[PDB]
């Protein structure tokens, strides 16, 4: 490690690339021979013999293939000799392979094997392919390639359903179509690209199977590409120990051992070796080496060698000629057909009077290509790129038939298009490379193509390849083609990129990891078997045989480059590489790290285009361009015209390229044919290169450069400065049109005010102006509006309003438009803020809300500006100027509270020895705060409030509060609400051990079940409750006397008023408020809270004296608190949270070495990685097991209880971890090891920062944000769960002090500084929850008139801070006219919502009522919009499936976002379950709940994150289930009612209504079902019946579960039910009908419902029902909750004298099949 | 004697292209920026510009055409004798080394409409010991027609392009000058009856304090110094609140581009 070298990687190169020659000899196939003419030499090889057949060797038949295989072979009868070989390795094994065959020989048809193995993996029993389930990567060298493989693989595979597709490279929202698609192909560059990037997603997962074929292109200078990609993909397995298969697919060609060595290929199991006799069609092969030296003879020599070679065989065999031009193609048909004029030879070629010419006669004639005009009747033709695709086809179909005698063609056709001919010519090996600036050989790969094009498959009986090149070149071609070119590495000149990826991508994160990295390169592999080769002697490699020094070495210098060019941090001592924004945007936009280094030395705020165009012209892509005389007088003429002033010479290339790219965004043809090319090559590279300057500009704010670098991109795209009619980007549009809106020099925006005819008339030409009128509205436009929402005086958040103002049309807009929102500063010089900002097709005429924070100062600045400018449309931006010359700033915050220096409270201050004994064994004193606060709250009753920091020990405050009630009398009831239910769990723990254990008090927790948590607001002296299930409770105190006899009520976090559940808190204590006005006995109020800047507000708000107010500011926290704040300059999250890796491991060992600590980080699955990263850092740092603390042997018996094989591992270490997904006692084992010190580290995710028991020294947050899968974007994290994380750090009887680290990104470490080291402002948001609280209100009577909802708005936190900080709610000023006027609208628009509803009646638009519907949705606390919703669907015939499905929709039901993989499950989950469903679309929210729903329902089984997701939907339905019944009841529907009753019921049992009503017993299995249908009926009381031997006889079961089933046998409910009709002998016509139905439970039984499928304790149900079943109409409803006995009467009108079954149901909502059904008459 | 022995063919060059490469050097000079203010005057009327706006008003320009813009400003509230200079509006304009040609229409818009005039700014070459007389008849032909430009109120800020820095100085006309201005029709250097008694120096500081912004054209951008026949002296225009675009942004020379498509 210590005694590196420095090596040089150029010096180690293979300069030829693909043409290097590493076999010294070349030994020809027997009967080869060499002839002589007068400037040439000539070599014939005969054709090869085929082997003939074997040992055991039979052409497999399709029959004998795997059934579901023959699919893919349907058309063929037998598999050809080579698949025949393959058949077993490739369709019956998983066996990586490598086959070697010659082109043509049918190595496509074996990967279409592997293919259809893979597929065959995912097949239902429903036939279908679980498409979703797997991908399959298709690596094609050459685009032409890749297009002509989805073409065909669609056709072979589209019987199976399978989509085969390339890529755009867009993936700007495309990354889409690597979803849709089951198998990608593309080149081995492009997934290097999408690989690169490497953000979290579901593709990676599913790669099952990778082919690379052509794979000897590893001897290619693009072979590296694969090596990083089998590298890449290797060590992807060995993390994730999930196994893909690898197929290689190469010529034959000499290492193919190590080729196979590199595929991890076992050479016995998956090595096949088919030498060029298997070749379909013998080749006869004719190679000339041309001794002429110079250029003009050289050139006709070759004219007269093809034009020879022609001769032989005009008339009797088509040619296909080869050329590596678009233009030398014609060129060289000319010369031909010339010679053959002078000569008189034409006419061979055209038979006379033979039907060919007939078919050339029309086409020739109509000249659809000028070349082919003057070739085609003649029996020439052309084919290349720059033809049209008809023409290219009609070249194709006149070839398939023999038509065309001479077909001149470029690689492209080889390469592309499935055309043999019988003889291929290869005219010359020269292609000029603009990467080289040279002319150099042609590649191997295009050679081997297009020879193997060379005799057609079934008419030829022999083909004839005629290569002509150089003498010097003839032993290198030879053994290309004759099976001895050996297959090379040449990835030693990329390995600094190729190394940059991988740290990029987080895979290599040291020396030893790269080293380990490249032992997996085709490279080492080489090196190992061929050292001297690659420059290691054989001495060298005997004193380090595996290389390890050298490979040391390489990535030394590697390392040592790439931190030269700042792409990497890297570290000589300990090896280690710190990853870069640079590196990122090098490795992520496929840039080499020299040219990264160049744009970082010269980029600059104030560059202008001139030199960001010389910046772009001194890229390292273009080193080897150069300025030829015979170039330099073009270029001189284009150089003092270009529009962008080019500062250098002319004798520099840099000024050569810049005039190059302004030329092609000119659209300017050249005559140069290097310049033409070089052209191409310069702005092939342009797009990304300026993508890359671009992302770095933008990421450094700098406004002015990022708007001119877009723009460049922009106008590289498009092909077209600003200057031009933004509307020729529709190339639909006419030229001339566009060209004379450009002369008539008009403002573009002018044409938005026009009409059709006024268009016309500007441009003096009327025909067009409606057209014109259309394509002015179809380009993209955005109106932008902003309300500006003071925060303080220094922080602004700012509310964006997007309203699109164009038309969609899919054929221009595609699905998406992707737009840049960027706010500015005064002088437009810095960007403040910026953010993508996607336009989705489907949302094209929504506005869009867009949310930031910016900053501001004093005296304010005149304005900002916010520009949102498209990512693709050049003239296409809207600015909106953001003035602040009406900003009305809120109030500097007060100062805090002084904290006294008093003397430390003793417990005796209690002065009472219960009292004392809660803490007498814990402390000896309160902190400082306690003490402070202790008077005012132990002996007084005034409302008092407390802020200060999480740690400070709020909560003893609240108890001495609640002492004091029990002080004042034994029957005192104290409410206490928290915001989240995990902390309510918490404090149920804690105070019903202090207050029910400790002093006798009864401490209860409530549920959300209305009769349940009644029942304990009775009995509690303690009750602790979430805002909602005290908002249900509290909204009907006129009619509950326990919520007004309320002693105390204390709140606590109430600072997440400000939060996104913060409304209920508000309207909640708001309530308690008002009714202690009422009630004339007043309730007393306790606030505890985070420090609030505005905390006088929230005092006053809920009644506190000033003097009762103690407003604490950060600062005065018990345990000191250590903060620091690092901000990480990365904007891509992923490679962000690897630069945050060691920083966790630094802060650990500098801030808390010994003392434990937490991490947060943002997910699940990172809780993990950085448990295992802080491990192998601790390992590499040979402190290995540093945070165990405990014995392990002490630690193992804790770790057989866990089922998580790496948290073991980890423990073991000293590290645990904790996610949503593990269960809650592996949950409690890692937290009850952490608190009791054997494990010093937890890695927790940000979803548990509320419900974790556990404290610590040092608390680590690692990243701010957090990926929502909802809306497929980062969110930030809350304010309020940073504080709460914060105040994870503090252990006041442990430590002096507390420490926390921050880690975020950059752009908002100031943010955190403002509000972590401040005080925080809160903010009503109640102004945007108002409907549901106004139709409550309405329905309890305390709203009556919109004064009086003027007059309650009064009463909130909402209508103190709306004079604080007007502009925050859209006030313009504070008069009380002002926000009189306010709270008018806010009423008016409220109750209109309401009342369009049907959920309020408003009469005289003065006085409202509750209606049926309101009184409904208040009841249950449904959203209105729910059951407006189900009011609408429901009527009186939808099926209990569509009850499902409207109850999956409602409002209630949008939370859980985290899967989209288990769709596809639920797709399956529709035919398993009952519910068939009309309008299958599947989705992300709301149909994971009805189809998870299903899961529930028919006792399916789930995961355990989906299970704590089950049980929230579950904690809704009985609500929504009963706010149906109570609508359809309403209404007078009998059968509906019932359903809906019964569909209660499934949902208490897990069940369905056919069901067996034998399934609610406990262990009771289908078996056991079909066994008690044996001589028995379907009943729990048959059950009962007999006597247990019979019983057990039939149960075979143990006695423990006897014992259960007998539980469930006695609470199953059992009754006396009597029924009685009042005054029967004289019932009159009208309104006196009377029922009195009499019930008694026999046992008294005590305890809830059995349902232990459902989450909350229910309680057991009735409903008693008459009506008629004939009609459909039910008469009379009660709902009853039946105790030891109770009586029911029901009323109801008799109409006429007349029919009279009546049928008195007795029905439940918990169980199944205890309806009961009493029927009778009786006339009027 | 060429005879037939000595042949050379002209490949063009263009001016504005040089002055397109010095015109993005003009950013060095914004560190740099001295104000000429030590004078014999002591008070009078103190104009304080500040300094983002004079930065920006610097990037833009050119090194040989001068570039002017409007000054609206008002008083610190209980400081009368103090002008704080609050806004500069960019309007169509084309100048020479000598002079700029300005609309006859001033800006008119609701956002200045609390603001006051305060006179103009404009580029120079180089620096003078004097006023120019093109200014004297400028700002006394602008006052004759616009009768809110007050003669002891309004100033010209002229910013010279001293060998790396930009100077400032800062004048006012007087009623003499006022009159001789309004009735001259010779553009010339020397134009008969010109006097240094036309004008005085006024106080003037650049400030960090406070910020200035910009007001530009709604319709088009301010330089018409590529379009001069676009321009007309009787031209209307609107206005916008935004930053202006440097002398030879793209949107300024459309032709340029347009006829480099020709070939
Ligand atoms: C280079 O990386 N790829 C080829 S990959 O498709 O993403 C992948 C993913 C998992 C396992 C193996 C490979």
């Amino acid at each position: 490690l210590a005694p590196r070298q420095v090596l040089d990687l150029e010096d180690l190169v293979f300069t030829q690339g693909s043409h290097f020659m590493a076999n010294k000899r070349c030994q020809l196939p027997d009967g080869s021979f060499r002839r002589q003419r007068k400037g040439y030499e000539e070599v014939h090889v005969p054709a090869l013999k085929p082997k003939p057949f074997g040992s055991e060797e039979q052409l497999l038949p399709v029959e004998k293939l795997p059934k579901y295989a023959q699919a893919g072979f349907e058309g063929f009868k037998t598999l050809n000799r080579i698949q025949s070989k393959l058949y077993r390795a490739a369709l019956e094994t998983d066996e990586n392979l490598l086959l070697c065959a010659p082109t043509g020989a049918g190595k496509t048809n074996v990967a279409l094997m592997c293919m259809l193995r893979e597929i065959g993996k995912h097949i239902n029993m429903d036939g279908t392919i679980n498409v979703d389930d797997f991908k399959i990567i298709y690596i094609a060298p050459m685009r032409s390639l890749v297009q002509e493989m989805v073409g065909s693989f669609g056709k072979r595979l589209a019987t199976y359903g399978i989509t085969v597709a390339e890529l755009t490279g867009d993936h700007q929202l495309c990354k889409e179509e690597i979803s849709a698609t089951q198998i990608i192909v593309c080149t081995p560059e492009k997934w290097d690209i999408i690989t690169r990037k490497g953000g979290e997603r579901t593709y990676t997962q599913l790669v099952r199977l990778i082919i690379l074929d052509e794979i000897h292109l590893l001897h290619d200078d693009r072979g590296p590409v694969l090596e990083a990609l089998v590298a890449r993909a290797i060590r992807n397995i060995e993390m994730t120990q999930e196994d893909v298969r690898l197929i290689g697919l190469s010529a034959t060609l000499p290492n193919y051992e190590d080729v196979a060595t590199f595929l991890r290929v076992d050479p016995a199991k998956g090595l096949f070796y088919f030498d060029n006799s298997f070749r379909p069609v013998p080749l006869e092969q004719t190679y000339v080496g041309i001794t002429e030296k110079k250029a003009i003879k050289r050139f006709q020599i070759m004219n007269e060698i093809v034009y020879e070679k022609i001769m032989e065989h005009a008339g009797k065999n088509q040619v296909l000629v080869f050329v590596h031009s678009r233009k030398e193609t014609g060129k060289t048909a000319r010369a031909i057909r010339d010679m053959c004029l002078e000569k008189d030879t034409l006419g061979l070629f055209l038979r006379e009077g033979s039907a060919s010419t007939e078919v050339l006669r029309t086409e020739a004639e109509q000249c659809k290509n000028l070349e082919l005009k003057d070739l085609l009747p003649y029996g020439f033709a052309i084919h290349h790129a720059g033809m049209t695709r008809v023409d290219r086809t009609l070249v194709e179909d006149l070839f398939a038939d023999k038509h065309i005698q001479v077909l001149v063609s470029t690689a492209t056709l080889a390469w592309g298009v499935n055309l043999p001919a019988h003889t291929v010519i290869i005219k010359g090996t020269q292609v000029y490379s603009p990467e080289k600036g040279r002319w150099t050989e042609l590649g191997a790969l295009d050679i081997l193509q297009m020879l193997g094009r060379a005799g057609r498959p079934q008419y030829d009986t022999k083909g004839e390849g005629i290569l002509i090149t150089s003498h010097g070149e003839l032993q290198y071609y030879l053994s290309l083609l004759n099976q001895q070119l050996p297959i090379e590495s040449q990835m030693v000149s990329k390995l600094p990129d190729m190394l940059n990826a991988e740290i990029v991508l987080g895979n290599v994160q040291n020396a030893k990891d790269a080293v380990n990295w490249l032992g997996y390169a085709y490279l080492y592999i080489r090196m190992l078997r061929s050292p001297t080769l690659y420059g290691i002697s054989h001495d060298d490699l005997k004193g380090d045989p595996l290389l390890d020094q050298r490979r040391l070495d390489l990535v030394h210098t590697a390392a040592l480059m790439l931190d030269k060019n700042n792409l990497v941090k890297y570290d000589k001592k300990t090896g280690n590489f710190q990853v870069t924004e640079l590196g990122r945007i090098a490795s992520h936009y496929y840039i080499t790290n020299d040219t990264v280094q160049t744009y970082n030395q010269l980029l600059k705020p104030t560059l202008s285009e001139i030199e960001l165009f010389r910046v772009f012209s001194l890229s390292s892509e273009f080193k080897n361009i150069t300025v030829r005389e015979e170039e330099k007088l073009e270029l001189q003429k284009l150089l003092e015209r270009v529009p962008i002033p080019v500062k250098e010479s002319i004798e520099e290339p840099s000024a050569k390229i810049n005039v190059l790219l302004q030329a092609f965004i000119s659209q300017l043809k050249l005559e140069g044919f290097a310049l033409m090319a070089d052209m191409v090559y310069v702005t092939q590279s342009a797009g990304r290169l300026m993508r890359a300057i671009f992302e770095i500009v933008l990421n450094r704010g700098w406004a002015q450069l990022t708007d001119k670098t877009l723009n460049l991109c922009k106008m590289i795209d498009k092909r077209m400065w600003q200057s031009m009619c933004p509307l020729r980007q529709f190339r639909k549009l006419p030229e001339e049109v566009v060209k004379k809106i450009e002369k008539k020099n008009f403002p573009f925006e002018r044409l938005y005010d026009l009409n059709h005819n006024e268009i016309g008339e500007l441009i003096r030409m009327p025909k067009m102006g409606k057209t014109i009128h259309k394509y002015v509205h179809l380009f993209p436009k955005l109106e932008l509006s902003v309300h500006l929402q003071p925060i303080t005086r220094s922080t602004l958040k700012v509310e964006l309003t997007i309203t699109p103002d164009f038309q969609w049309d899919e054929k221009v807009h595609g699905s998406s438009e992707a737009f840049w929102i960027l706010v500015e500063d005064v002088d437009s010089e810095v960007i403040l803020h910026h953010e993508y900002f996607l336009l989705k097709a489907k949302y094209a005429q929504d506005e869009h809300l867009i949310t930031f924070f910016v900053p501001v100062f004093e005296p304010l600045p005149p304005q900002y500006f916010i520009r949102v400018v498209s990512d693709r449309w050049l003239s296409c931006e809207t600015q909106l100027p953001v003035s602040f010359r009406h900003l009305i700033l809120p109030e500097k915050y007060p100062p805090p509270t002084e904290l006294l220096d008093l003397q430390p409270l003793p417990v005796s201050a209690l002065r009472n020895s219960a009292f004392e004994s809660l803490y007498q064994d814990k402390f000896p004193f309160f902190n400082p705060i306690q003490t402070q606060v202790f008077n005012t709250v132990y002996n007084s009753d005034d409302n008092v409030f407390v802020g200060a920091p999480t740690g400070s020990g709020k909560t003893i405050c609240a108890e001495f509060a609640i002492l004091r009630m029990l002080l004042q009398s034994s029957e005192g009831r104290c409410v206490y609400i928290t915001p989240m239910e995990a902390l309510a769990e918490q404090v149920y723990m804690d105070w019903y051990e202090k207050f029910q254990d400790r002093l006798n008090k009864k401490v209860v927790l409530l549920t959300g079940e209305t009769s349940t948590d009644l029942k304990l607001l009775g009995k509690g002296n303690i009750i602790i409750s979430t805002p909602e299930k005290w908002d249900i409770l509290s909204r009907r105190w006129k009619q509950r006397k326990n919520v007004q006899n309320i002693n105390l009520f204390v709140v606590d976090e109430v600072h997440l008023i400000g939060g996104e559940n913060g409304p209920v808190l508000e309207v909640i204590c708001s309530r308690m408020r008002y009714i202690s006005s009422q009630i004339e006995r007043p309730i007393r109020i306790v606030a505890l809270s985070s420090s609030l800047s505005n905390a006088k507000d929230v005092a006053h708000w809920l009644g506190c004296s000033a003097t009762s107010t103690f407003n604490f500011h950060p600062n005065v926290r018990p345990v000191p608190l250590e903060l620091h704040i690092q901000g990480f300059n990365i904007s891509h999250t992923q490679t962000r949270l690897l630069s945050m890796a060691k920083p966790v491991y630094h802060a650990i060992t500098k801030h808390s070495p010994k003392k434990p600590v937490i991490v947060f980080v943002p997910s699940r699955k990172q809780t993990r990685l950085t448990a295992i990263d802080i491990l192998t850092t601790c390992a590499a740092d040979i402190q290995r097991q540093r945070f165990l603390h405990c014995t392990e042997k002490d630690l193992i018996p804790y770790l057989e209880k866990l089922s998580d094989s790496t948290l073991k591992e980890t423990l073991l270490n000293g590290v645990g971890y904790l996610h949503e997904g593990l269960s809650p006692m592996e949950r409690r084992l890692v937290e009850q090891l952490f608190s009791s010190g054997a494990i010093q580290v937890v890695v927790a995710s940000r979803s548990l920062c509320w419900g974790m028991n556990v404290a610590a020294h040092l608390v680590i947050i690692m990243d701010t944000q957090y990926y929502n899968g909802k809306i497929h974007a980062y969110v930030d994290y809350p304010i309020y769960d940073v504080l709460q994380m914060v105040g994870h750090a503090n252990r006041p009887l442990q430590d002096d002090e507390g420490r926390c680290v921050i880690m975020c990104q950059g752009s908002k470490k100031d943010f955190f500084k403002k509000f972590l080291y401040e005080p925080l402002p809160v903010e009503s948001h109640l102004d945007h929850c108002m409907h549901d609280h106004f139709n409550a209100e309405i329905v309890t009577k305390t709203i009556e008139n919109k004064q009086d909802a003027v007059d309650y708005l009064t009463w909130t936190f909402l209508y103190r801070r709306m004079t604080q900080n007007p502009n925050y709610y859209n006030l313009q000023g504070i008069s009380h006219r002002h926000l009189s006027d306010h709270l008018s609208e806010l009423v008016e628009q409220t109750l209109s919502d309401l009342e369009q509803s049907k959920c309020i009646s408003i009469e005289d638009e003065m006085d409202v009522a509750p209606l049926n519907l309101g009184m409904i949705a208040a009841y249950y606390y449904i959203n209105y919009t729910t059951i407006e919703l189900f009011s609408m669907s429901l009527n009186a015939k939808t099926k209990v499936r569509g009850l499902i499905e409207i109850i999956s929709n409602a409002a209630e039901y949008e939370n859980i976002p985290i899967r989209h993989h288990e769709d596809n499950l639920l797709r399956q989950l529709a035919q398993k379950v009952p519910h068939k469903l009309n309008n299958p679309k599947f989705n992300d929210p709301h149909v994971k709940t009805n189809l998870l729903l299903q899961a529930h329902l028919s006792r399916m089984q789930l995961s355990a994150e989906l299970q704590s997701d089950t049980e929230e939907i579950l904690s809704k339905a009985i609500r929504l289930i009963q706010a149906c019944v109570d609508v359809l009841s309403s209404n007078g529907w009998l059968s509906p009612a019932l359903a809906a009753m019964e569909l209660a019921q499934m949902v208490t049992q897990a069940m369905w209504s056919k069901d067996s009503y034998l399934k609610q017993l406990p262990h009771f299995t289908s078996e056991h079902i079909k066994r008690c249908t044996d001589k028995g009926v379907e009943s729990v009381f048959d059950i009962m019946e007999m006597e247990d031997e019979e019983r057990n006889a039939l149960l075979q079961l143990t006695d423990s579960q006897i014992a259960d089933v007998a539980r469930f046998c006695n609470r199953y409910p059992n009754i006396e039910l009597s029924y009685e009709v009042v005054d029967k002998d004289s019932i009159r016509s009208g309104g006196p009908v009377v029922v009195l139905v009499q019930l008694e439970r026999e046992e008294e039984v005590t305890g809830p419902v059995i349902a232990p499928l459902f989450p909350q304790k229910r309680e057991e149900g009735w409903w008693v029902v008459i009506g008629d079943a004939k009609s459909n109409s039910l008469i009379s409803i009660k709902r009853l909750t039946l105790q030891q006995k109770a009586k029911v009467k029901l009323d109801f009108v008799a109409p006429a004298t007349g029919a009279h079954n009546y049928t008195l149901y007795f029905m439940s909502d918990a169980y199944m099949g205890c309806d009961q059904e009493y029927k009778f008459s009786v006339d009027v | 004697g060429p005879l037939g022995s000595m042949t050379q063919t002209f490949s063009s060059k263009t001016e504005w292209r040089v002055r397109a490469i010095s015109a993005a050097n003009l950013h060095l000079r914004t560190n740099h920026i001295y104000v000429s203010s030590d004078d014999i005057k002591e008070t009078g009327y103190t104009y304080i510009l500040p300094k983002n706006v004079l930065k920006k008003f610097i990037c833009i320009s050119d090194l040989r055409a001068q570039i002017a813009g409007y000054l609206y400003g008002v008083s610190p509230p209980d400081n009368p004798q103090v002008k704080e200079i609050r806004c500069i509006v960019m309007v169509p304009q084309w100048g020479t080394h000598q002079t700029v040609h300005l609309p006859g229409q001033l800006p008119q818009h609701e956002y200045l409409k609390e603001m006051e005039p305060l006179g103009w700014i404009h580029t120079q070459p180089n620096e003078s010991p004097q006023l120019s007389p093109q200014d004297v008849t400028t700002h006394a032909k602008i006052m004759a027609d616009n009768p809110s430009w007050d003669g002891e109120k309004t100033i010209i800020i002229t910013c010279s392009f001293t060998p790396g820095s930009c100077t400032l100085t800062a004048y006012k006309l007087t009623p003499s000058g006022y009159e001789w201005g309004r009735q001259n029709t010779d553009k010339g250097n020397n134009p008969k009856g010109y006097l240094p008694s036309h004008y005085e120096r006024v106080q003037m500081l650049l400030s960090d304090r406070f910020l200035g912004f910009f007001m530009v054209p709604a319709q088009s951008s301010w330089n018409y110094n590529f379009m001069g026949v676009r321009h007309d002296p009787n031209m209307k225009y609107e206005l916008q609140l935004a930053n202006p675009k440097e002398f030879y942004h793209e949107v300024h020379r459309p032709s340029h581009f347009l006829n480099f498509a020709l070939l």
